[PDB]
């Protein structure tokens, strides 16, 4: 598993 | 054009400590060119850096179920990607073509510049001296410090001011992790 | 530290320009081409030893345009105020004459994010094998770019990066000659 690992923002409030 | 821009970031940032024997991840929010909020693994949990990401920091927070994932990022995400990224950015050694040169073409006996150019580099700790016939000169050295090329490669200028006299001969040093012993470049006046 | 490693993203209105790149140590590992929907890597040979999906990065995007939206409202809409760049041009390597070299126009700590570039040589637009990187990130928020133009160096030519962003009043131009 060589894939560059991402992270995803959360939404924000309202 | 005169409109107005808005503008909004998003960085994780995973930064390494002796490997990655400690590691801190930082995700950071920002608009325009304020923090409004950010998570950092030290702390555990959001805080708002600014009163603009309270209602941000206070709800993400009420969901642990995000705050799991963000807690266990340090390792499912930064030290995963340190690891497959390895071989090509933490252990990249490219080696430093050194040129020496004075700055000016007069003749001898008149102030000049000798300039050591160590180019082509990677990754950017180095150290560079200046020899003279043997002795190193700690004065009158000029540098132009780290220059980042932006392709994965260093650059760097370091100036001796010399009054050249025939017969002399001056010495550049450059120590460098892609090489096992010191780079010699010399210049015979 | 001795590293970071920094997944940075933005969105920017009204312009619709986004953009999602990993920086390390200050340098590009790889940015996702946007509109084509792939993986660009700085040097093409990284992409021998890791893999992107591309089209993770859209969704990341599409988050942060959403959320950006939110943000101008929250803040009742204050735009950003333009930074102007610091330019400067210098070269690959040592400079000699009749040898092939790189001129490097480094534009650092502006913002938004929206440059306009172009080369002179002798006062004309040059675009043969002009590269550029895309906007990378800095710790107080501002970005950085630079741009390549492969020459072959001689006393005859002149060189201008010529740079126009919001913050300059005119379009400023760096300037460029073999001395000696």
């Amino acid at each position: 598993g060589s894939d560059a690992r991402f992270l995803r923002g959360y939404h924000l409030y309202a | 054009d005169t409109r107005p821009r808005f503008l909004w970031q998003l960085k994780f940032e995973c930064h390494f400590f002796n490997g990655t024997e400690r590691v801190r991840l930082l995700e950071r929010c920002i608009y325009n060119q304020e923090e409004s909020v950010r998570f950092d693994s030290d702390v555990g949990e959001y805080r708002a850096v600014t009163e603009l990401g309270r209602p941000d920091a206070e709800y993400w927070n009420s969901q642990k179920d995000l705050l799991e994932q963000r807690r266990a990022a340090v390792d499912t995400y930064c030290r995963h990607n340190y690891g497959v990224g390895e071989s090509f950015t933490v252990q990249r050694r490219v080696e430093p073509k050194v040129t020496v040169y004075p700055s000016k073409t007069q003749p001898l006996q008149h102030h000049n510049l000798l300039v050591c150019s160590v180019s082509g580099f990677y990754p950017g700790s180095i150290e560079v001296r200046w020899f003279r016939n043997g002795q190193e000169e700690k004065a009158g050295v000029v540098s132009t410090g780290l220059i980042q090329n932006g392709d994965w490669t260093f650059q760097t200028l370091v100036m001796l001011e010399t009054v050249p006299r025939s017969g002399e001969v001056y010495t550049c040093q450059v120590e460098h992790p892609s090489v096992t012993s010191p780079l010699t470049v010399e210049w015979r006046a | 530290e001795e590293h970071v490693i920094i997944q940075a993203e933005f969105y920017l209105n009204p312009d619709q320009s986004g953009e999602f790149m990993f920086d390390f140590d200050g340098d590009e590992i790889f940015h996702v081409d946007m509109a084509k929907k792939e993986t660009v890597w700085r040097l093409e040979e990284f992409g021998r030893f890791a893999s992107f999906e591309a089209q993770g990065a859209l969704a990341n995007i599409a988050v942060d345009k959403a959320n950006l939206e939110i943000m101008t409202k929250r803040s009742n809409y204050t735009p950003i105020t333009n930074v102007p760049p610091e330019v400067t041009v210098l070269t690959n390597s040592p400079v000699e004459l009749r040898e092939p070299n790189v001129l490097i126009c480094f534009i650092d700590k502006f913002t938004p994010p929206v440059v306009n570039v172009t080369w002179l040589r002798n006062g004309k637009p040059v675009t043969t094998g002009v590269s550029e990187t895309v906007f990378l990130p800095r710790e107080d928020h501002l970005f950085r770019k630079f741009h390549y133009l492969p020459f072959l160096p001689s006393t005859e030519d002149v060189y201008d990066c010529r740079v126009e962003h919001w913050g300059l009043d005119e379009p400023l131009l760096k300037h460029w000659e073999f001395d000696a």
